[PDB]
């Protein structure tokens, strides 16, 4: 038997330790060794109540994420309320790793496996493990990159979708790849979308969307305030840091049949996405900065009001990073045995 | 732990208005920031929430552009924006703390938490000008009930001070509230309750004055 | 968006319940002091938070939420408001009764000569000496009803902790003799007075 319960995790990886990419120089010294055997257990004719919007391994990854980027990115200067100190500033090698979170003894993970499962409902087909499944550790806005599928139907998930504060995550059955590339002024570079695919893509998830909010119809604009990270699409790609317009990909009219290409530009000043202050890098490197990536989530912010107009408005961004470890984490729960 | 506003103000038609809110003995940067309004005569109306942690704002399509919700964590203060001013945007604004949202830990509240609150700043939109008034009669009409009174049109900005004959009628007189019209002017009414029988035997006089405008008025009532 | 009664009103040691009327999500309450910083009362229908008494409580179903405060004080005296996300209610008046009840002494006036020779009509109708000061002001043509050309105001307290307010119907000359009568209904706790004037 068990309780529901929080207690401190660790953290599994396959790091290098000759490696000097980032992520493993982290996580060989943060983590463990993969479980060399793990083996998952069936919880036969057993019901339990997840809930992705109170989970702690969620605020335990954020708390780990931002310790792996403070200690890993070397910015020539960083702005800090007042405070702000200048350090060497030399490239890095970046290529996020995937993280496995273990419970420690006395304590077990649960997997929700309801192929539909939205996060926060109760679940058929419950199962045990020790450590969570691979789950690279990709800050990025707008777009989620790099994750994992919904099983059967795309699915859409909030804590309540009448609440216009509380953000809207949407996964998808099928990645769309974004080939972002800067080529071999310095800065211009240039993310580009299958449209297609893309756009057959978000008319699935317009009809979904209608199906949660009445048969309603419902539009996309673009993001209305706020600073860079959130109205573009923001991401590093190899210690650089891409800033990408996305307004071609939230495109009513075409709900276009060739490529999209977003216009992206590598940033210089930067506001750090630990809410902590702005830092300073140095000019990109050299040569062709490559970035294939999967958009595997998208996370939405519904326009307030208009609860009396007969459609509903949704703009790309959803609050802090937090919220795409939640994309990952949703379907785990630590109980104590 | 509050949040401090910036004091009220005047504004022309068209136009446009800053407020601050100072956050005080709390993260600023964590809880997201609604603003609503409240006109006269009117029940609340919010504007939009801001989070400041990025500066994202959810604005209703009432006040698509008009508005701007902004924030500068620097020295935790929260901003609203208003251009474009007419007469149904005077109002009060209050800057507000949720706390069931935005990052940091929440209070826990399905619906919204609306926790700590400004004490407003008042915005009025005088398209008016100065001129003075123009005073009229209320005549009495049909136990020995008797009223009668003092019409005051269209004037800006207050006060004025009515005297009936003046300075011999005194009791049973009734000056009422000024209302602001529609134009943002001045106006008002002052009656008297007088005996029935009086009426042929003493008339009685207006006295309206308007001080900034230069204006002293005597109007009788018959 | 969400109905909200105007007014409430007690003595200092009874009870009293507001309500808002609206539709099926959950409700917050608020209480609003004379220019004060307003205060969170209870949210989420029942829950109350800390720094608060357990006089003020709440609940909610079937469309309308009740906010109930029970051993009133002479502190009490303050709007209150309610919430459900982004829908409001309208506010409500507490008063905390302490002097008695008083129905409404109402006054309607005709325009003047004067006011017709330069083309101008405006009908005053004045209130006074009623408690509390919740009122609710009706302009009717003849027979129908008018809603645009009023004017009216917040009640305000006078010499004697009594209130008064007026109401003004500006007019063209062609539709003050347009018909027969005019008149400033007001509606004070629960019954209507009516005036009447004629050209
Ligand atoms: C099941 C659930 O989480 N409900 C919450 C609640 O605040 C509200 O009742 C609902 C819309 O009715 O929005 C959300
Ligand atoms: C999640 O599923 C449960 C039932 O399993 C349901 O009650 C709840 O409304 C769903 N939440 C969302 C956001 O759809
Ligand atoms: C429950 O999860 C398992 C995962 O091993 C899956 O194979 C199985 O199909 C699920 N149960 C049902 C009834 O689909
Ligand atoms: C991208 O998606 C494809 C599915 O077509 C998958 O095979 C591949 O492993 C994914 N790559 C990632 C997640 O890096
Ligand atoms: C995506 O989901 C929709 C409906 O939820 C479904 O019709 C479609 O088959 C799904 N895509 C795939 C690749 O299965
Ligand atoms: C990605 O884009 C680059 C340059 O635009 C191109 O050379 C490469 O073939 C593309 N790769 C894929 C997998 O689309
Ligand atoms: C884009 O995707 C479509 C799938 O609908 C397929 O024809 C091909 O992979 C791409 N087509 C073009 C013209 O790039
Ligand atoms: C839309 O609502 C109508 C009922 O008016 C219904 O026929 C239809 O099923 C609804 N839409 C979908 C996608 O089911
Ligand atoms: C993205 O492009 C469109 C049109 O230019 C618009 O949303 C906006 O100007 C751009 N976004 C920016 C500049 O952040
Ligand atoms: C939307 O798609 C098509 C492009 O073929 C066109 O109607 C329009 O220019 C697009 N809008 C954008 C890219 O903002
Ligand atoms: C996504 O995955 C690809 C393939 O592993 C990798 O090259 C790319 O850097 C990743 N993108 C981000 C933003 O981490």
């Amino acid at each position: 038997v068990w309780k529901d319960a929080d207690t401190t995790l660790f953290c599994a990886s396959d790091a290098k330790a000759h490696e000097t990419e980032v992520h493993n120089v982290w996580a060989t010294h943060a983590c463990v060794p993969t479980d060399p055997n793990p083996q998952e257990i069936h919880l036969e004719n057993v019901t339990e109540n997840f809930n992705m919007w109170k989970n702690n391994m969620v605020e335990q990854m954020q708390e780990d994420v931002i310790s792996l980027w403070d200690q890993s990115l070397q910015p020539c200067v960083k702005l800090t309320g007042g405070s702000v100190i200048k350090q060497a500033c030399p490239k890095i090698s970046f290529d996020p790793i995937p993280i496995h979170y273990c419970t420690p003894a006395g304590y077990v993970i649960l997997k929700c496996n309801d192929k539909n499962f939205n996060g926060t409902g109760p679940c058929k087909n419950v199962s045990s493990v020790q450590c969570t499944h691979g789950i690279k550790p990709v800050v990025s806005t707008q777009l989620l990159l790099n994750g994992s599928l919904a099983e059967e139907e795309i699915i859409i998930r909030s804590e309540n979708l009448t609440n216009n504060a509380k953000t809207i995550i949407v996964h998808l059955n099928k990645s769309v790849e974004i080939n972002c590339t800067r080529p071999s002024d310095i800065r211009k570079a240039y993310c580009e979308i299958n449209g297609t695919k893309w756009n057959k893509v978000l008319k699935q998830v317009t009809e979904k969307l209608k199906e949660h909010f009445n048969n309603k119809t419902i539009i996309f604009q673009p993001p209305s305030g706020g600073d860079l990270e959130i109205t573009m699409h923001s991401f590093n790609c190899r210690g650089e840091f891409f800033y990408c317009n996305t307004t071609q990909l939230f495109n009513n009219t075409c709900i276009c049949n060739g490529t999209i290409t977003l216009p992206c530009k590598i940033k210089q000043i930067i506001n750090m996405w630990q809410g902590t202050g702005q830092a300073m890098y140095a000019p990109p490197i050299d040569g062709k900065i490559n970035c294939v990536s999967n958009i595997t989530g998208i996370l939405l912010t519904r326009d307030g009001g208009a609860n009396n107009t007969s459609n509903e408005t949704f703009r790309p961004g959803g609050g802090n990073i937090k919220d795409n470890w939640r994309s990952e984490l949703y379907k785990y729960k630590v109980v104590q045995i | 732990a509050d949040l401090v506003q910036s004091g009220a103000v005047v504004k022309k038609p068209g136009d446009s208005v800053r407020i601050s809110c100072e956050a005080q003995g709390y993260r600023f940067p964590d809880y997201i920031i609604h603003w609503i309004r409240r006109a006269p005569g009117q029940g609340p109306e919010w504007m939009g929430w801001m989070n400041p942690m990025g500066g994202q704002v959810n604005i209703p399509w009432k006040f698509q552009g008009r508005v701007s919700m902004t924030r500068d964590t620097s020295i935790e203060t929260a901003f609203l924006d208003l251009r474009g001013l007419k007469s149904d945007d005077t109002a009060v604004y209050y800057c507000v703390r949720d706390r069931s949202n935005g990052s940091g830990k929440r209070f826990e509240s399905s619906n919204w938490f609306l926790d700590l609150w400004g004490r407003g700043t008042a915005v009025t939109i005088q398209s008016a000008s100065t001129k003075g008034p123009s005073v009229f009669p209320l005549a009495p009409s049909s136990g020995g009930t008797a009223a009668l009174g003092c019409l005051v049109k269209d004037y800006f900005p207050e006060p004025v001070t009515v005297s009936w004959n003046s300075g011999a009628l005194t009791s049973g007189v009734h000056t009422f509230p000024a209302v602001l019209q529609s134009s943002g002017l001045y106006s008002l009414s002052s009656v008297v309750t007088v005996p029935s029988s009086s009426l042929g035997t003493q008339t009685y006089i207006c006295n309206v004055n308007h001080k900034p405008s230069n204006t002293k008025v005597d109007k009788r009532v018959e | 968006a969400l109905t909200q009664p105007r007014s409430v009103s007690a003595s200092p040691g009874q009870s009293v319940t507001i309500s808002c009327t609206g539709t099926h999500n959950l409700v917050s309450w608020c209480q609003h002091q004379p220019g004060r910083a307003p205060k969170l009362l209870i949210y989420d229908f029942n829950k109350r938070p800390s720094g608060v008494p357990d006089r003020f409580s709440g609940s909610g179903s079937g469309g309308t939420a009740s906010l109930t405060i029970t051993g009133l004080q002479d502190d009490d005296d303050a709007e209150y408001f309610c919430w459900a996300y982004e829908a409001f209610g309208g506010g409500t008046k507490l008063t905390v009764l302490g002097q008695p009840k008083a129905a409404p002494s109402v006054t309607l006036f005709p325009p003047s000569s004067e006011e017709l020779q330069a083309n101008k009509a405006t009908l005053v109708c004045l209130i006074s000496d009623f408690y509390p000061g919740a009122v609710t002001v009706a302009w009717k043509a003849d027979s129908s009803p008018v809603k645009a050309g009023v004017e009216t105001t917040t009640p305000s307290k006078q010499s004697n902790n009594k209130y008064a307010a007026s109401s003004y119907l500006s007019l063209t000359p062609e539709q003050w003799k347009s018909h027969r009568s005019y008149s400033c209904q007001v509606t004070h706790e629960g019954s209507t007075v009516e005036k009447t004037v004629a050209p």
